[PDB]
């Protein structure tokens, strides 16, 4: 009955708090529900204080990234999308819209004066049963090369439906596949290189049979080399300061200073000869280099490459068969990088150095000669997501069925459980099951088909036991993806459902929203 | 990080300033050993400290 | 540093190494005095180096 | 007065309240704050999610974390923030209970003070009631089973402690992990441990079941100069606090150079220094090196082509615990390097998390450690925070129950037993004082009613019938069936928590009720 908060500090300890949270959640859900299925249309994140910076995106990750809110539940869901995108890729859309539908269920349930803990326990049990059922339906492959390759092709093709690049799916999905082949079973993500060069077409893009570098060369370096013996270095080479300090030159005549200069030139030449004793035809420097070392190298006539990148040099050491060195007393204890030819290439209006016939091909370099910067940015986002999915499906070989197939499978399993369950939970779980039914429904809504007809047909098919039944998105019919080729990652859907479950658990267990008094701005 | 004429000229200017104001504590070092793997695209960054409180900043 | 105003003027690397090892020897000799003194705990206003 | 004046500077700018009605004002807030928290009691509690002044979302169930980052304007509000923080400082969950109980005492105090009774007599009665109740409660409390081989009683205690927060989602592996960790880290000879002997690190991604206990070392760096193999088998390690570089003395040093011979002397000096550092380390018989303050890439490649894995740039206490776990020793400098003090590890590996750039170094030592670490794989930053808070509370509770004969059955029942005890105490007492003990008991009954209200079922008649049961039944510890599982007996429902927690909560609430009752004047500014 007495004021206790600071000016600007608010507390809603009634259903108005959940009302505000729910309307914010719905505002989140509808904004992204247009970015799902093969029928999604992209959105614009327009700025006014960011000096008019815009980005077009389809995977709602960036959308929730670029929008804030005062209602803390919407920020909770934004962080949930953050997590989801941190795991694999697309599905943030899925998990967010699913959370919207489940909170709408919660709305309908609270509309009947029910203690939410019953809902919580029932959803716990329903999630346990659904995860068990899906695991029992987990279809696995990789025992055959052709089968596993076709599974990856199906996953990639299905995934490109959710984004723009579908227009050249056959020229993109398959290509991405070979990229993860070049990983050679290594778990690294940071070997694939992303390149954006406006101009040209997405079909004009290609995967080169080698590697490329985008750094300046030294003053006198040859343009082309064959059978390059390659070494990578990280030292001074910038008049190679002695690294010792608290030492001073203190003389009374400048002849000694002249001799010191001559001696430092000689010492630098000694370092150069120390390096050349190993014997190379191509040198790499992660950082800059000075004029006198450049003249010495030109006397040697080798390739010196200056001011490279830490991640890039790590990648190239993985690639060409060498490792970075910093001391050169051992022409015997180092492995040298190897390539067939190192030439010059002009791409876009930027200059690149081309590695052709590299001894190995672990890392990857994907050049995008697209047509606009914004399409380039969204293309790189999409390929990042796709390669993350590819890496994840290479990691765990188990796969699942999309087009609602697994979805209606768990829906029907929860249906039967609720049927054999007494109490409110059952219908709640049934509504929970109904909640799941909304997910493929919205997909059809993206297509704009006969919604209720299709949902009824799928429920009838899954009640009949046809466990491969799905939705045909090419015409609006019901078929088998085993014929069609619509397969997805078991890990992806599994974690989608589990994360959605725990997010619902945490969101439903709220009772009082208290926004602290703003500091200032 | 020594090597760029930016950092070299800044070091020259501050060293010459030391000749004028011997009442100011100057500190120079390699940021790599001061901050691990510090981004080399963020130099030379001027820091103004007293009692552990940043008063002035001049970054990059 | 000794008294915050001490200056070191040497001419070769051997002198440098001798001086730094000598600083270490001062440190470790104080440590030896403390340890061989027999006390099990030490307290002070002044900071204790790592 | 005949003429106006002022004795107080800005006398008309500061307000002044007094009298018993002034107490009313505090008691006013005594509703809201208590009424704020009454909604979260029970294992099926309904958490609170709120924003700080900067724009961060926090969800939790305990009292102290709620009250701290809650914007509090009234001064009783800040007093109660301090109160719940102290309660957390001692126990953990139940902070909500302390707030609710102290509040309920405050409303009943306002109700009964209207009769015109001396507040000092009220405080005396409350103190007598509290001491009698605590005496009886400690008398009745039974003994707990603690062992290094038997853990199930403590597993049930921990599981009950998880019966206040979200962590009851798994609720089984958590108790086992907590008991194992507290047993491993604990100092045996003194019945004590220190939580700085424990590290908690929570990483996004994963599932609640992925939560695990490692009696090893978790480091968040990777193989320095990472173009070497990303793991190794059993490793022998030396621990250094110095970089790999010709050191500079603390004193202003000036090396005079006048000859090109001194130039070559400097070159020889640096090269021989690096090579002798390598000779020293590789010669003493280790495989792994760790550097507190990093070092230069020259020594990096020297370590690489020597095929001796190494790491650098590690935090201080991190290295301290690393040395603790490996059993080796931190050598301050190369002179004191010895083979005897090298450490040994059962396994070290680099975690890639599939797609994230970050890598953490997991280390399982060849030998056990008196330090254990916690790693979390979840799907929300806020849930990570809540899990960490719950784990800290669980370790605190397990340390609390490390003492024998300290268990009692709660569940809103021991409050009933003490209520009967204090009712009798009032009976064996003249009037004019016994109203205080009546109020004490009525406040005692408050918590079970809130519990049942959090069950959404009929609170009052269930509470009265269970009280009648405990009076009639032979079980002095029978509580409330709050999860549709049947009986009301605690000995088979296993709402198991430490007695010291309840004694502390009761005494602390009594002291703060005294503190509020003692004061009646406020002089404050309003500009």
């Amino acid at each position: 009955p007495v004021n206790i908060f600071k000016a600007g500090a608010d507390e809603e300890r009634a259903e108005t708090a959940r009302l505000t949270s729910f309307i914010g959640a719905i505002a989140i859900g509808d904004l992204v529900k247009s970015t799902l299925g093969p029928k999604g249309m992209d959105k614009i994140l327009l700025s006014s204080g960011r000096d008019a910076s815009l980005m077009v995106t389809n995977d709602g990750a960036t959308i929730l990234k670029n929008i804030g809110v005062d209602n803390p539940a919407a920020k909770v869901l934004v962080d949930m999308s953050r997590v989801q995108d941190d795991e694999v890729g697309d599905g943030t859309t899925s998990v967010t819209v699913l959370a919207a539908e489940l909170l709408r269920e919660a709305e309908s349930l609270i509309a009947k004066k029910i203690h939410p803990q019953t809902i919580i326990a029932g959803w716990r049990e329903a999630t346990k049963a659904a995860r068990e059922a899906l695991l029992s339906s987990a279809v696995d492959h990789g025992s055959d090369e052709v089968k596993f390759r076709q599974d990856l092709m199906n996953i990639a093709g299905t995934t490109l439906s959710s984004k723009l690049l579908t227009h050249h799916k056959d020229h993109f999905t398959k290509l991405a596949v070979e990229a993860v082949l070049r990983l050679k079973g290594s778990g690294n993500l940071e070997a694939i290189h992303i390149i954006k060069k406006l101009g040209g077409s997405l079909a004009d893009s290609y995967l080169d049979e080698g590697f490329l570098l985008d750094k300046k060369i030294g003053v006198n370096q040859p343009k082309r080399i064959e059978n390059a013996k390659i070494l990578i270095a990280n030292t001074g080479m910038d008049t190679d300061k002695i690294k010792i300090f608290g030492s001073r030159v203190r003389v009374d005549s400048t002849a000694k200073v002249a001799e010191i200069e001559h001696a430092e030139k000689e010492k630098m030449k000694e370092k150069v000869e120390r390096i050349l004793k190993h014997g190379i035809n191509c040198f790499i420097n992660r950082q800059l280099i000075y004029n006198y070392p450049e003249q010495l190298f030109g006397a040697a006539g080798v390739m010196a490459i200056e001011h490279a990148d830490f991640a890039g040099v790590e990648r190239l050491a993985l690639v060409t068969g060498g490792e970075i060195a910093s001391t050169f007393d051992h022409p015997e204890l180092v492995k040298l990088g190897s390539c067939k030819l190192i030439e010059e290439v002009m791409i876009g209006e930027d200059k690149l150095i081309h590695f052709s016939g590299v001894a190995l091909g672990e890392a990857c370099t994907i050049v995008l000669r697209g047509a606009t910067q914004q399409i380039l940015d969204e293309a790189e986002r999409s390929l990042h997501d796709a390669l993350c999915v590819l890496a994840q499906t290479v990691k765990d070989s188990r796969t699942v069925y999309g087009g609602g197939c697994s979805e209606m499978l768990m829906a029907h399993a929860v249906t039967q459980l609720a049927n054999r369950t007494p109490g409110k939970e059952a219908v709640a779980m049934e509504s929970y099951a109904k909640a799941l039914r909304m997910l493929p429904t919205i997909i059809a809504d993206n297509a704009g088909y006969d919604s209720a007809d299709l949902v009824a047909q799928l429920r009838a098919a899954h009640s009949e036991g046809n466990t491969t039944a799905g939705l045909d998105m090419r015409e609006g019919t019901i078929g088998d993806m085993a014929i069609l080729g619509i397969t997805e990652s078991f890990q992806v859907k599994r974690q989608v459902l589990l994360s959605a479950a725990e997010a619902a658990e945490v969101i439903l267990r709220v009772d009082n929203i208290i926004k602290a008094a703003p500091r200032k701005r | 990080k020594q090597g760029i004429p930016l950092c070299a000229l800044i070091n020259q200017h501050l060293s010459g300033l030391a000749r004028k104001f011997p009442d100011v504590k100057f500190i120079k070092a390699i940021s790599t050993t001061c901050i691990p793997n510090y981004p080399d695209r963020n130099l030379p960054t001027i820091f103004v400290y007293l009692e552990g409180d940043i008063k002035a900043q001049f970054i990059g | 540093a000794e008294k915050d105003n001490a200056e070191i003027r040497v001419h070769t690397v051997e002198d440098y190494q001798a001086i730094v090892d000598a600083e270490w020897n001062i440190l470790y000799d104080k440590l030896e005095k403390i340890h061989h003194s027999g006390a099990k705990v030490v307290l002070s206003k002044l900071p204790i180096g790592d | 007065y005949g003429r106006p004046f002022l004795i107080i500077k800005d006398q008309d700018r500061k307000s002044r309240l007094m009298g018993l009605e002034a107490l009313k004002s505090h008691i006013m807030a005594a509703k809201a704050v208590a009424n704020t928290m009454r909604t979260s009691l029970g294992p099926n509690g309904l958490d609170k999610m709120m924003v700080d002044k900067d724009g961060d979302v926090t969800v939790t169930n305990d009292g102290a974390t709620i009250l701290s980052m809650m914007d509090v304007d009234h001064q009783i509000a800040k007093l109660m923030v301090e109160l719940s923080k102290s309660q957390d400082d001692e126990i953990g969950d139940g902070t909500t209970g302390v707030v609710v109980l102290a509040g309920a005492l405050l409303e009943e105090a306002e109700q009964l003070l209207d009769r015109g009774i001396h507040p000092i007599r009220i405080a005396d009665g409350y103190e007598q009631a509290a001491r009698v109740a605590i005496e009886h409660l400690d008398k009745i409390s039974d003994s707990v089973l603690v062992d290094i081989k038997d853990t199930e009683p403590l597993i049930q205690t921990a599981k009950t402690t998880l019966g206040s927060k979200v962590v009851n989602s798994c609720h089984r592996q958590m108790a086992e992990i907590a008991v194992n960790a507290v047993l491993t880290v604990a100092d045996m000879e003194r019945r004590d441990v220190d939580f700085e002997l424990i590290k908690v690190e929570g990483k996004v991604g994963g599932r609640l079941e992925d939560t695990k206990l490692i009696k090893g070392v978790i480091v968040d760096k990777d193989f320095s100069h990472p173009q070497m193999p990303k793991k190794v088998e059993d490793a022998k390690i030396a621990i250094l606090t110095c970089p790999f570089e010709p050191p500079k003395p603390k004193t202003k040093h000036k090396l005079d150079v006048t000859s090109v011979e001194d130039y070559k002397a400097l070159q020889k000096y640096e090269k021989e220094k690096f090579e002798e550092m390598i000779q020293q380390i590789k010669e003493t018989g280790a495989n792994l090196a760790i550097c507190q303050w990093g070092f230069d890439d020259e020594a990096n490649h020297l370590l690489l082509q020597n095929n001796l894995p190494a790491v650098r740039w590690v935090g201080g206490p991190e290295i301290e615990l690393i040395a603790i776990a490996t059993g080796g020793r931190i050598v301050p400098r190369f002179s004191e390097l010895t083979a005897e003090k090298l450490g040994f590890a059962g396994l070290v590996q680099e975690i890639s998390f599939g797609t994230t750039k970050d890598k953490m170094l997991v280390i399982e030592q060849c030998k056990n450690s008196r330090a254990v670490t916690i790693f979390i794989r979840g799907g929300n930053k806020m849930i990570i925070e809540e899990a960490k808070r719950s784990l800290h509370d669980a370790l605190c509770v397990i340390r609390n129950l490390i003492r024998d004969n300290r268990v009692v059955y709660g569940g809103g029942a021991a409050e009933i037993s003490c209520a009967l005890a204090v009712s009798q105490e009032a009976d064996k007492c003249p009037t004019l004082e016994q109203y205080a003990m009546r109020a004490f008991a009525d406040a005692l009954e408050v918590i079970p009613m809130a519990l049942s209200e959090n069950s959404g079922m009929n609170p009052i008649q269930t509470m009265t019938e269970v009280r009648a049961r405990q009076v009639k039944e032979m079980n002095p510890a029978l509580g409330i069936d709050c999860l549709h599982k049947g009986t009301n007996d605690m000995k088979q429902q296993h709402v198991i928590e430490t007695l010291i927690g309840k004694k502390q909560q009761i005494s602390l609430a009594t002291q703060m009720v005294r503190m509020i009752l003692k004061i009646d004047d406020i002089r404050k500014p309003g500009e």
